[PDB]
C-alpha cells in the first residue's frame, strides 16, 4: 500500500516533464561523447545548481563573459580603487536571446575572494556611456570561504536586446557616506580579474520553439469551470452571530473553488489559494480593547498543486 | 631614477577641493606609524555656517589608503 | 453537483480559524465592555494598517497585537543639535512608551516606520540610517521615489531596529533621512512642521507625524514534532532515472529527490478545535495536503546543439493544507 501511492505520482512526473519541455517523446540521435560531456556545458551546469547569493514551461539556460581588461576597457576607468566596471557586448547578447520577449530571468553572478570583515556594495547600471544610474544594494557576509553571489538585472537585461547599441555595461563600487568598500588598488583582490570563471551573466529564456494564475480581476468578471477564487463577503452578525467585533462588521474573505486537471506531489491536484491577505480586527477584553491583525484571511489568488 | 613608477599609491580627497594643493610628512613620537599630510583649502567642512573652509586630512600608509580629516576648528 | 454550501464550509472554518488565532475557545464577555465610545485613537489604527499601498514559522499564524507610537516634536530635542537642513530630516522617538506598547523585546514581530509624502513629480532618491552610539550613522535601506501627483503614505521595515531599542534601557532613539550620494542634497516633501505655523490651527498640525507602527503577541499569550501520528508530512522518495524511468538519453543528472506529500487534512471533527495551525490554517471548504514551498531542477540534454535548460517547480520541499 505504500509502494502503490509512488507509483501514481512517477506517471504524472512523466507527463508533466513532456509539457514542460514541450515533447512528445524523448529523443534518439548521434551521440558524443565516450568520455566525460564538454566542460562548456558542465561550467554552465555547475553554475546553476550553485546556489549562493503562471510560466510552468521550461527555460533553456545560456551565459556569456564579460570583457577582459583589454578590449577599451582601459581609456575610460582603471583606477578607481573603491569600485568595480564590468562590461559586454551586445552583438553576442541578441544572439542567445533573439526576442526580448522570451528572456525570463537575467541574474548577474560574481566571484568573492575576501573572506574577512564586512563591506557595503551598491549597484549602478551605465547611461549615456559616463553616468550611473542606481540598481539595487546587497550587504555581504565574512564568509572564511570563496562566496558566489548573484545580482538580478533581468529588468535591464530586456531593454538592452530591444536598443541596437552594441556596447553597454554595469558598475559596482562602494557606499558613499553623504570611499569605502575597497582597499586594494590591483582591483583583482577582491573580485577576480582577468582570470577563468570571471563574471557572467546567467541568462534564463525560453526558445523560439516554444513561444511559436489570475486573481479577483478575472476571477469575479468571468464565469470560469476550473479553479477560480469565488466570492463570499462575510459578516459577523449575519453568518457568524459574533457582536463581540466592532471592526470590522464584516468582510471579503473568499475561497478556492474548481478542479485542475492535467501536476504532482499530492494524489488529487486541488484548487487551492496562492496569495492571501491579513485582515486587521478589533475588539474588547474585559475593558481593555486590543487593536489585532489576523495572518492570511482575505483569499486573493487560487493556484493548482 | 629608482622611483618606483610600477605600483605607486594613489591617496584621494573630496572632489572640487584641491586636495593636494599642499603636501607634507607626519612623524610623530619614538618608533611609530608614519602619515601623509595634504592640504585641500577649498574642500566643505562641518563648521557652522562656514562654506569651503578647507581642511587638512591625516592619511595613513601602513595600509587601506584611508584619510581621517584632522579637527584643526569645528567652531563657526 | 457540489452545492452552495461550500460557502458555509467555509464560514465554519473561519469561525474556528479566529478563534485559534487569537488563542480563544469562546467569545469574550461584553457585558463588562461600554457600548457607544469609539476612540478616534484606535481609529487611526486602524485606518493606518489598512493604508499602505506603498512600502516593501509556528509563531506566525497566531494573531499580533498591533499598537503605534508617534515621534517626538521638533519643539524639544530636534532642534538643540542639528535642526532641519536640505542635506537630512531627522526623526526622534522615546523608549517609554515603545517598552510599554511592547515590553519584552521578544513579542515585538514586525516594527514598520510609516510617513506621509507629499508630491514630488519626477524622481528622487533617498537612504535611511539608525542612530548608533548617539552620535553615528549606520546605513539601514534604500528606496526610489516615483511621480505621487498625491500624498502617499510609506512604510519602512526596521524591526531589527527596533528589536534592539527594546532591549538596551537607552532613554532616547531616533532616525535620519538624508538622500542617495552618487560619488566616486534632498528634494523630498515629507510632512514636517514647516516650524512657523500658528494660531488655532496649529495644534493640529503635528498630526499625521511620522510614527513607528509596532504588530507584537501580547504577554496574555506568551508559552511530525507536533504529532505521534504520521501527518502531512514530506515523504522521502529517492527517484532514479535509469531505474525508474528507463531515459538513458538525459546524460546529467543522474537522480534527484522528488518528495511528496501523503496525509489526510479534515476538520470539524467530533471531540476542542486545539490543533488548528497544522489540520487546516487556511480555513478552505477542503483542505488538502499540497507542497507550499518547491525547488527548480537544471538539467542537460542533447539534441548537435546541447541545451541547457531548467525546469520550474519539480523538488517538493514542505507541505501544508490549504
Ligand atoms: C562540475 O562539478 C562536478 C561536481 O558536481 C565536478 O565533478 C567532479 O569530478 C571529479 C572527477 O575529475 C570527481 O573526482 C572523483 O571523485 C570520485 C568519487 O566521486 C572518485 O572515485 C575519483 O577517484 C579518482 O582517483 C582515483 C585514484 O584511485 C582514480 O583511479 C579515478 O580514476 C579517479 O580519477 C575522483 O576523486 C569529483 O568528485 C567530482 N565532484 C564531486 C563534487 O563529486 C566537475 O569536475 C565540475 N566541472 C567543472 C568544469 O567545473
Ligand atoms: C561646498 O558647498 C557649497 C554649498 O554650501 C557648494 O556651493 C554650491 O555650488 C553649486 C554649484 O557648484 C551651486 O548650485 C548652482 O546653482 C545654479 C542656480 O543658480 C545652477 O544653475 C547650477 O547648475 C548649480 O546647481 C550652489 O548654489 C552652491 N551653494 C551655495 C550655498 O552657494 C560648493 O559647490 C561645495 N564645494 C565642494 C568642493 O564641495
Amino acid at each position: 500500500d505504500m509502494e502503490l501511492v509512488k507509483r501514481k505520482r512517477i506517471e504524472a512526473i512523466r507527463g508533466q516533464i513532456l509539457s514542460k519541455l514541450r515533447l512528445a517523446s524523448p529523443p534518439s540521435q548521434g551521440e558524443v561523447p565516450p568520455g566525460p560531456l564538454p566542460e562548456a556545458v558542465l561550467a554552465l551546469y555547475n553554475s546553476t545548481r550553485d546556489r549562493v547569493a503562471a510560466d510552468y514551461y521550461a527555460k533553456e539556460v545560456t551565459r556569456v563573459l564579460m570583457v577582459e581588461t583589454h578590449n577599451e576597457i582601459y581609456d575610460k576607468f582603471k583606477q578607481s580603487t573603491h569600485s568595480i566596471y564590468m562590461f559586454f557586448q551586445t552583438s553576442e547578447l541578441r544572439e542567445a536571446v533573439p526576442e526580448p520577449v522570451l528572456l525570463s530571468r537575467a541574474e548577474l553572478r560574481l566571484l568573492r575572494l575576501k573572506l574577512k570583515v564586512e563591506q557595503h556594495v551598491e549597484l549602478y547600471q551605465k547611461y549615456s556611456q559616463n553616468s550611473w544610474r542606481y540598481l539595487s544594494n546587497r550587504l555581504l557576509a565574512p564568509s572564511d570561504s570563496p562566496e558566489w553571489l548573484s545580482f538580478d538585472v533581468t529588468g535591464v537585461v530586456r531593454q538592452w536586446l530591444s536598443r541596437g547599441g552594441e556596447i553597454e555595461g554595469f558598475r559596482l563600487s562602494a557606499h558613499c557616506s553623504c570611499i569605502n568598500g575597497f582597499t586594494t588598488g590591483r582591483r583583482g583582490d577582491l573580485a577576480t580579474i582577468h582570470g577563468m570563471n570571471r563574471p557572467f551573466l546567467l541568462l534564463m529564456a525560453t526558445p523560439l520553439e516554444r513561444a511559436q494564475a489570475l486573481d479577483t480581476n478575472y476571477c469575479f468578471s468571468s464565469t470560469e469551470k476550473n479553479c477560480c477564487v469565488r466570492q463570499l463577503y462575510i459578516d459577523f452578525r449575519k453568518d457568524l452571530g459574533w457582536k463581540w467585533i466592532h471592526e470590522p462588521k464584516g468582510y471579503h474573505a473568499n475561497f478556492c473553488l474548481g478542479p485542475c486537471p492535467y501536476p504532482g506531489a499530492s494524489a488529487a491536484p486541488c484548487c487551492v489559494p496562492q496569495a492571501l491577505e491579513p485582515l486587521p480586527i478589533v475588539y474588547y477584553v474585559g475593558r481593555k480593547p486590543k487593536v489585532e491583525q489576523l495572518s492570511n484571511m482575505i483569499v486573493r489568488s487560487c493556484k493548482c498543486s | 631614477f629608482n622611483l618606483d613608477v610600477d605600483s605607486p599609491a594613489e591617496y584621494s580627497g573630496p572632489e572640487g577641493s584641491y586636495f593636494g594643493f599642499a603636501v607634507d610628512f607626519f612623524v610623530p613620537s619614538a618608533s611609530s606609524r608614519m602619515f601623509l599630510l595634504v592640504g585641500a583649502p577649498k574642500a566643505n567642512t562641518t563648521q557652522p555656517g562656514i562654506v569651503e573652509g578647507g581642511q587638512v586630512l591625516k592619511c595613513d600608509w601602513s595600509s587601506t589608503r584611508r584619510c581621517q580629516p584632522i579637527e584643526f576648528d569645528a567652531t563657526g
